[PDB]
C-alpha cells in the first residue's frame, strides 16, 4: 500500500 | 562547357606558378583586359580567383594583384553572387594573424579596396541588407573586427540602429502580463526574446529575461503557461538548467525576503510540478542552493527552506535512490551550525510542523537507510535530539486529541514507516468516518499543517472507502464530515494524480458502474457546491459524463435527472471567456460527446455562452462569415437534436455570423390558434372518458403532444381539483418526458395572458401558477422560469412572459420567505465552518422539498401513499440552484427596454442570493461588456446591478488612483492595494486579476462616456500631473494598456485620434533640417524632451504597451485605420518614419495570425512612400527607409506581393528607384 506521487487509485 | 571552369582554374594555377612579379603582372593584366571583353564569366573568374588553393597572406604580391583584379572585375555580377563573394572574401580574410610586419600591411590593403568598394551604398551592387546579415552573422554581436578592417564595418553595422529601432517595441523588457490559467514566448536555451533577423538591436534584448520569468512563477496557477512561455512539450526528460536556477534564485528571493503560508506552499507546489515532470533534479538544485547559500549570513528562513524540502522528501522516498537526498545533510550541516540543542517549540501553533521538518526529513531518511539496509548509515544529529523524544515520546502516549498539533507532527514525521502511522492515521481519520455521525470535519489549518504525504494518505483511504461502499451495494448514506473534507482535500494540485483526475477519471466511472445513485448525486451535488478551481478540460469532461449519463443508463428518476440538468447547467454557464475555443476545438471530431439530445435549454444556455465569449474576446471582428470556424459544426449539430429559434431582442445583440446563421435554419413555429384548438380538443376529450387503463395509455403515450400540463391548468382552473387519474398520469410520464410538457405549458401560458382581462382574472391565475409550483408540486420553479425564460416570444408576448416570470417570483411568499431565511442563517465562506450540517438540516426542516408529486398524491380523494426513497442531500437547494437561471433573467430583463422598471425590483427583493455566487465580478464584468450599448444611457441600471451584487465628473486624481492600485499590484507591496486573499477559494487566481476586474467593471458603471474614460486613461500619462513620479512609466503604460484592452470598443478607439493628433503636429510638420537620424523624436528615454517631442515619443510609447497587449482581433482595425485615415495626411519624411515606427514591432503578430492584414500594411507603406517622395523635394533617409522596406520583403512579405508595388515603385523618383530595384525580384 506505498501511497507516492506516481500512484493511482486503480489498484 | 562542363570543364571551362576547370580549364580556368588550370589557366589561373599555370599563372601563379610564376615567379617574375612583372609576368604575373602582365599575365594578370592579359586576363583582365580578356575579362572586359566578355570573353570569361565575371562570376566564374571571380569564383576561381578567389577560391584557388594557392593564394595565401605569405604570398603577398598575389594576394594584392588578385584583389586589385577582382576590384576591377567586380562590377558585373548579379547581387546573390556578390553575395556569395562578400561571404568567402571574409571569410578568407579572417584567417589573417593580428601581428604581421609592416612590410607587407599596405599590400593587404587591397582587401580593404574591395570591401569598401563593395560596402558603398551610391554604388548599390547588391541591397545592403544582405552585406550587414553577412557581417552580422560573421561577426555576431560584442565580438570586435577583424583590424584591417575596423572602422568600415564598425559604421557600416552602426548605419542599420534606425531600421533596429524600428523592428522594436518600446519599453519591452518592462512589459508584465496577467496570468489566467503567445506574444511572451522566449527562448528555452537563454531566456532571450526571440528577434528577426541579424541586426544591430539595443544591448537590453540580448539579456534574459529573469524578472518576466521570476514574475511569472511567483504567481499561482502559472504551470501551464510558463510551460507554454518556454516551449517545454511533455514528451522527455528536458531538464532546464535555465529553469532550474529561476527557481532556485526564486528560493533564495522569498528566503531573503522572509527576513507566507500560501506563498510557501505555492513554492513547494511548484518545485514539485517541475521536478516530477522531469524539468528538473532535485540533487542538483539542492546543491546549487548550497553553493548560493555558503557564506550568505544572517539565514532566518531556514525552517520555511526545509518544510519545502520536506514537501519532496516526503513524497518521493518511497522509490527514489537515497543517493539522490544525501545533500540535504550537507545543506543543514550549513544552514544549522548550532551544535547545542534547540528547544521544542509550542505545539498550539501552525508554525510547530514547521519548526520540526528538519527532524522529519531525518526520521525519512533514516528510515530508507534501514530499508534496503547496510550501505551506509545516517546518524542522529546532535542538535535534534530533544525534538526526537518528543516525537517519541507522543508516540508512546496511546491518548491523544486533537486540540494540539500532535496528531499533524506525528503523522508529517511517520507517513512513510507503516506501524507507527496507524495510531496517527487512526486517531484523525475515525472522526469522520464515525447517514453517519460525524459532521464536523477535518480543520482546514489542520490539513494546511500536513506533508503532501499525509494529504495524499488520507485522500486514498476516503477514495478507497467510497469506492468499496459503492460495491458493497449498501444504502448507507456517506458521512457529511467525509463528503467535505474530500471537497477539502480535492483543492490542492500537487496530489493531481490522486485528487482531480482520479476523481474523474476512475472514481465517478466506477460509481456509475456499480449502479450506485447514492454515491453518484452526493459526488455531483459535492462538485457543483465546493469545487472552485478545476482546470477546464477536466470540466469538459465531466460535462461529457454528465451528458451521457442523462442520455443513457434508464435514469429514469426526477432527483437525479434534476442534480444531472442543474450541474450541467452550471458547469456550461460558468466557462470561461478566452478558454471555450481552446475546450472545444479538440471535441471538433465529435461534437455530440460536448452537445445534449434533448434539453434544449442546456443547448441554449451554450449557445449564450459562445455568443458572450466571442463577443467579449472579439473573435469575429474582421470576419463576416462563421464558416472555416470551430463554431460551424457545434452550432449544425445543436440544429439537429434540437431546432429552435431566437427571438428578435435576443438575437440582435448577437455577433454577426451567428446572426447570419440563425437568419437562415429558420424553424416554423405551431400557431396559436392550433394550439388553443388541440388543447380544447383534449379537454374534451378527457372529460369524455370513464375507463381507467384506457386513460393512462393515452394520455402517457410517447409521440403525443406535450399538452398533458395544459390539461391540468384547465382542470383546477374550472375543477379546483385533480382526480387520482391525473396523478396516475403525471407518475407514468416521467421527469425526462415532462420537459416536453413544461415548454409547451410555457408558451400555453404566455398566448393565455395575453389573451385576458385584468384585475382578478390575473390574480387568479397567478394564484393558480403558483399553488401548482408549490402546493401540488408539479414542477420545480427553477425548471419553469428556465423554461419560461428560454421562449422565443416578440414584443407584447416577451413583456407578457417576462412580467408572468416577475410575478411568479414576487407576488408569493413561498420564495421569497426562503430566499430570506437563507441569507439571513448562512455564510458563503464554507470552508471555515463546522456547522453547515445543522444549518442545513434546521433550512430543510422548516422547508421540505417534494420531488414525487407528494402534495398532489395528498390531494386525492383516496389518499396515495407515495413510497419511493430519497437520495442522500448534503449541499443544494432550491435557493442556490435558481441562481444560473437569475442570471439568464437578468440578461433577458436588460434585452428587452420596457420592462427595465421590472429589473430593479426583482434586484431590491432578491439580490442578496448572490452572496453565494461564485464568480459575481466576473459576472459584472460579462454583463458590463455584453450590453454596453443597451447599458449606455441608462445609467441609473447601473449602480444597481452593481450595488446588489457587490455591493458627477472624476477629476484626473481619480484615475491616477485607478491606475496606481494596479500598478503596486503588478509590483508587489507588503499591505498590498486588496486584502490578503485564499487564491485556492476565490475567483481570481491572482491579485492582478482581481484588481484588473474590479477596476473594469468599476469604470463601466461610471455614468460617463467611454471616449471621456479612454481619454482620460490616456492623458494620465501623457499630460503631465503630480503623484506620477518618472522612472516607472513604462510600468504604468502597461496598467493603462491593460485597462483600456480589457475595456469596450469605444474606450481605446481613441488611440486613432491620439495618433493622428500627434501626426498632424508642427513637431512633424516642421520642414528644418535635423543633423542625424531624428532619435529623440521616437525615444521616450531622452535627456529632456521639451513639451512636442515628449507628446511624440509618449504616444508612441503607450502605443506600443496598448498594442502588445491588445488581441488579434482588436488588431484587425490597424490596416483599415491606416488605409482609411493616415494614408491622405502623410506628406512628410518624419511622418513616414513615425508611422514606421508605429505599427513596425507589430508585423510579426500579423504574420502568425493574419496574412491578409500584413499584405494590406505592406501596400499602405509603399503608397505612403510614393506619396511623400511626390510631395517632398529630396528625401535624407532614403537609407534607413529602404533597409525596412528590404527586411520586411525578406522576412514577412516575401514575393506575396509583387503586382501592387510595381506600379508603385515604377513612378518613384530615379534616386529611390536605383535603391529599390530588387524588391521586384
Amino acid at each position: 500500500p506505498s501511497i507516492h506521487f506516481w500512484s493511482t487509485l486503480s489498484p | 562547357q562542363e570543364s571551362h571552369e576547370q580549364c580556368i582554374q588550370w589557366i589561373v594555377k599555370f599563372i601563379h606558378g610564376q615567379h617574375s612579379p612583372k609576368r604575373i603582372s602582365f599575365l594578370y593584366d592579359c586576363l583582365a583586359m580578356a575579362v572586359e571583353t566578355g570573353l570569361l564569366p565575371p562570376r566564374l573568374v571571380c569564383e576561381s580567383l578567389i577560391n584557388s588553393d594557392t593564394l595565401e597572406w605569405e604570398r603577398t604580391q598575389l594576394w594584392a594583384l588578385t584583389f586589385k583584379l577582382v576590384r576591377k572585375i567586380i562590377g558585373g555580377v548579379d547581387y546573390k553572387g556578390v553575395r556569395d563573394l562578400l561571404k568567402v572574401i571574409l571569410e578568407k580574410i579572417l584567417t589573417i594573424p593580428n601581428t604581421v610586419s609592416s612590410a607587407v600591411v599596405q599590400q593587404l590593403l587591397a582587401a580593404r579596396e574591395v570591401i569598401a568598394y563593395i560596402l558603398e551604398r551610391n554604388a548599390c551592387l547588391l541591397p545592403a541588407y544582405f552585406a550587414v546579415t553577412e557581417i552580422r552573422k560573421l561577426y555576431p554581436e560584442g565580438k570586435l573586427p577583424h583590424w584591417l578592417l575596423g572602422n568600415l564595418v564598425s559604421d557600416f553595422v552602426d548605419t542599420f540602429r534606425p531600421t533596429a529601432r524600428i523592428n522594436s517595441i518600446c519599453g519591452r523588457c518592462s512589459l508584465l502580463p496577467v496570468v489566467n490559467n503567445n506574444s511572451w514566448k522566449l527562448d528555452p536555451a537563454t531566456l532571450r526574446f526571440p528577434l528577426k533577423g541579424l541586426l544591430p538591436y539595443d544591448k537590453d534584448l540580448f539579456e534574459p529575461q529573469t524578472a518576466l520569468l521570476r514574475y511569472v512563477l511567483e504567481q499561482p496557477y502559472s504551470r501551464d503557461m510558463v510551460c507554454n512561455m518556454l516551449g517545454l512539450n511533455k514528451q522527455h526528460k528536458q531538464r532546464c538548467p535555465v529553469l532550474e536556477d529561476q527557481l532556485v534564485d526564486l528560493v533564495v528571493y522569498a528566503m531573503e525576503r522572509s527576513e507566507s503560508q500560501l506563498l510557501w506552499q505555492h513554492l513547494s507546489s511548484q518545485l514539485i510540478f517541475f521536478v516530477l515532470f522531469q524539468f528538473a533534479s532535485f540533487p542538483h538544485m539542492v546543491l546549487s542552493l548550497h553553493q548560493k547559500l555558503a557564506g550568505r549570513g544572517l539565514i532566518k528562513g531556514r525552517d520555511h527552506l526545509m518544510w519545502v524540502l520536506l514537501q519532496f522528501i516526503s513524497g518521493s522516498i518511497q522509490k527514489n535512490a537515497l543517493a539522490d537526498f544525501l545533500p540535504v545533510m550537507k545543506l543543514f550541516d550549513l544552514l544549522y551550525p548550532e551544535k547545542e540543542y534547540i528547544p521544542v517549540p509550542d505545539i498550539n501553533k501552525p508554525q510547530s510542523t514547521h519548526a520540526f521538518a528538519m527532524t522529519c526529513i531525518w526520521i525519512h531518511l533514516n528510515r530508507k537507510a534501514q530499508n534496503d539496509n547496510s550501505k551506509l548509515q545516517i546518524p542522529i544529529p546532535h542538535s535534534l535530539r530533544l525534538h526526537h523524544e518528543f516525537l517519541q515520546q507522543s508516540l508512546r502516549n496511546k491518548s491523544l486529541q486533537m486540540n494540539d498539533y500532535k496528531i499533524a507532527l506525528l503523522c508529517n514525521a511517520y507517513s512513510t514507516n507503516s506501524e507507527c502511522f496507524t495510531l496517527p492515521m487512526g486517531a484523525l481519520v475515525e472522526t469522520i468516518y464515525g447517514a453517519s455521525g460525524s459532521i464536523t470535519p477535518l480543520p482546514m489549518n489542520l490539513l494546511d499543517s500536513l506533508t503532501v504525504h499525509a494529504k495524499m494518505s488520507l485522500i486514498h483511504s476516503i477514495a478507497t472507502r467510497v469506492i468499496k461502499l459503492a460495491h458493497a451495494k449498501s444504502s448507507v448514506a456517506l458521512a457529511p464530515a467525509l463528503v467535505e473534507t474530500y471537497s477539502r482535500l480535492l483543492v490542492y494540485m500537487e496530489i493531481e494524480s490522486l485528487g482531480i483526475k482520479g476523481f474523474i477519471s476512475q472514481l465517478l466511472p466506477t460509481v456509475f458502474k456499480s449502479h450506485a445513485w447514492g454515491i453518484l448525486h452526493t459526488l455531483l451535488e459535492m462538485f457543483s457546491y465546493r469545487m472552485h478551481h478545476i482546470q477546464p478540460h477536466y470540466r469538459v469532461q465531466l460535462l461529457s459524463h454528465l451528458h451521457t449519463l442523462a442520455a443513457v443508463a434508464q435514469t429514469n428518476q426526477n432527483q437525479l435527472h434534476l442534480c444531472v440538468e442543474s450541474t450541467a447547467l452550471r458547469l456550461i454557464t460558468a466557462l470561461g471567456s478566452s478558454e471555450v475555443q481552446p475546450q472545444f476545438t479538440r471535441f471538433l471530431s465529435d461534437p455530440k460527446t460536448v452537445l445534449s439530445a434533448e434539453s434544449e435549454e442546456l443547448n441554449r444556455a451554450l449557445i449564450l455562452t459562445l455568443a458572450r465569449a466571442t463577443h467579449v474576446t472579439d473573435f469575429f471582428t474582421g470576419s463576416d462569415s462563421i464558416q472555416g470556424t470551430w463554431c460551424k459544426d457545434i452550432l449544425q449539430t445543436i440544429m439537429s437534436f434540437t431546432p429552435h429559434n431566437w427571438a428578435s431582442h435576443t438575437l440582435s445583440c448577437f455577433p454577426g455570423p451567428l446572426q447570419a446563421f440563425f437568419k437562415q435554419n429558420n424553424v416554423p413555429q405551431e400557431s396559436r390558434f392550433n394550439l388553443k384548438k388541440n388543447v380544447e380538443e383534449e379537454y374534451r376529450k378527457w372529460k369524455s372518458m370513464s375507463n381507467e387503463n384506457d386513460i393512462i395509455t393515452h394520455f402517457s403515450m410517447q409521440g403525443s403532444p406535450p399538452l398533458f400540463l395544459c390539461l391540468l391548468w384547465k382542470m383546477l382552473l374550472e375543477t379546483d381539483h385533480i382526480n387520482q387519474i391525473g396523478y396516475r398520469v403525471l407518475e407514468r410520464i416521467g421527469a425526462r418526458a415532462l420537459v416536453a410538457h413544461v415548454r409547451t405549458f410555457a408558451d400555453f401560458l404566455v398566448y393565455e395572458f395575453s389573451t385576458s382581462a385584468g384585475g382578478q382574472q390575473l390574480n387568479k391565475c397567478i394564484e393558480i401558477l403558483n399553488d401548482m409550483v408549490w402546493k401540488y408540486n408539479i414542477v420545480t420553479l427553477d425548471r419553469l422560469i428556465l423554461c419560461l425564460a428560454m421562449r422565443s416570444h416578440e414584443g407584447n408576448e416577451a413583456q407578457v412572459c417576462y412580467f408572468i416570470i416577475q410575478l411568479l417570483l414576487l407576488k408569493p411568499n413561498d420564495f421569497r420567505n426562503r430566499v430570506s431565511d437563507f441569507v439571513k442563517e448562512n455564510s458563503p465562506e464554507h470552508w471555515l465552518q463546522n456547522d453547515w450540517h445543522t444549518k442545513h438540516m434546521n433550512y430543510h426542516k422548516k422547508y421540505p422539498e417534494k420531488l414525487y408529486f407528494e402534495g398532489l398524491a395528498e390531494q386525492v380523494d383516496p389518499p396515495v401513499q407515495i413510497q419511493s426513497p430519497y437520495l442522500p442531500i448534503y449541499f443544494g437547494n432550491v435557493c442556490l440552484r435558481f441562481l444560473p437561471v437569475f442570471d439568464i433573467v437578468i440578461h433577458r430583463f436588460l434585452e428587452l427596454l420596457p420592462v427595465s422598471k421590472s429589473l430593479e425590483t426583482l434586484l431590491d427583493h432578491l439580490g442578496g442570493l448572490y452572496k453565494f455566487h461564485d464568480r459575481p465580478v466576473t459576472y459584472l464584468y460579462n454583463t458590463l461588456h455584453y450590453y454596453e450599448m443597451h447599458l449606455r444611457d441608462r445609467a441609473f441600471l447601473k449602480r444597481k446591478l452593481v450595488h446588489a451584487i457587490i455591493g458627477w465628473v472624476p477629476d484626473d486624481t481619480y484615475y491616477c488612483r485607478l491606475i496606481g492600485r494596479l500598478v503596486d499590484t503588478m509590483a508587489g507591496k507588503s499591505p498590498g492595494p486588496f486584502p490578503n486573499c485564499d487564491w485556492r477559494f476565490n475567483e481570481f487566481p491572482n491579485p492582478a486579476a482581481h484588481a484588473l476586474h474590479v477596476t473594469c467593471v468599476e469604470l463601466m458603471a461610471l455614468a460617463v462616456s467611454g471616449k471621456e474614460v479612454g481619454n482620460a486613461l490616456l492623458n494620465v500619462v501623457l499630460k503631465s500631473q503630480p503623484l506620477v513620479p518618472r522612472e516607472n512609466i513604462t510600468a504604468w503604460m502597461n496598467a493603462i494598456g491593460l485597462i483600456i484592452t480589457a475595456l469596450p470598443e469605444p474606450y481605446w478607439i481613441v488611440l486613432h485620434d491620439r495618433i493622428v493628433s500627434v501626426i498632424s503636429s508642427p513637431s512633424l510638420t516642421s520642414e528644418t533640417e535635423w543633423v542625424g537620424y531624428p532619435f529623440r523624436l521616437f525615444d521616450f528615454t531622452a535627456c529632456h524632451q521639451s513639451y512636442s517631442e515628449m507628446s511624440c515619443s509618449y504616444t508612441l510609447a503607450l502605443a506600443h504597451a496598448v498594442w502588445h497587449h491588445s488581441s488579434i482581433g482588436q488588431l484587425s482595425l490597424i490596416p483599415k485605420f491606416l488605409t482609411e485615415v493616415l494614408l491622405p495626411i502623410v506628406k512628410t519624411e518624419f511622418q513616414l518614419l513615425y508611422v514606421y515606427h508605429l505599427v513596425g514591432p507589430f508585423l510579426q503578430r500579423f504574420q502568425q495570425e493574419r496574412t491578409r492584414c500584413m499584405i494590406e500594411i505592406g501596400v499602405a507603406f509603399y503608397d505612403m512612400l510614393l506619396n511623400v517622395d511626390q510631395c517632398s523635394t529630396h528625401l535624407n533617409y532614403m537609407d534607413p527607409i529602404c533597409d525596412f522596406l528590404y527586411h520586411m520583403k525578406y522576412m514577412f512579405t516575401g514575393d506575396s506581393v509583387k503586382e501592387q508595388v510595381e506600379k508603385i515603385i515604377c513612378n518613384l523618383k530615379p534616386a529611390l528607384k536605383l535603391r529599390l530595384r530588387f524588391i521586384t525580384h
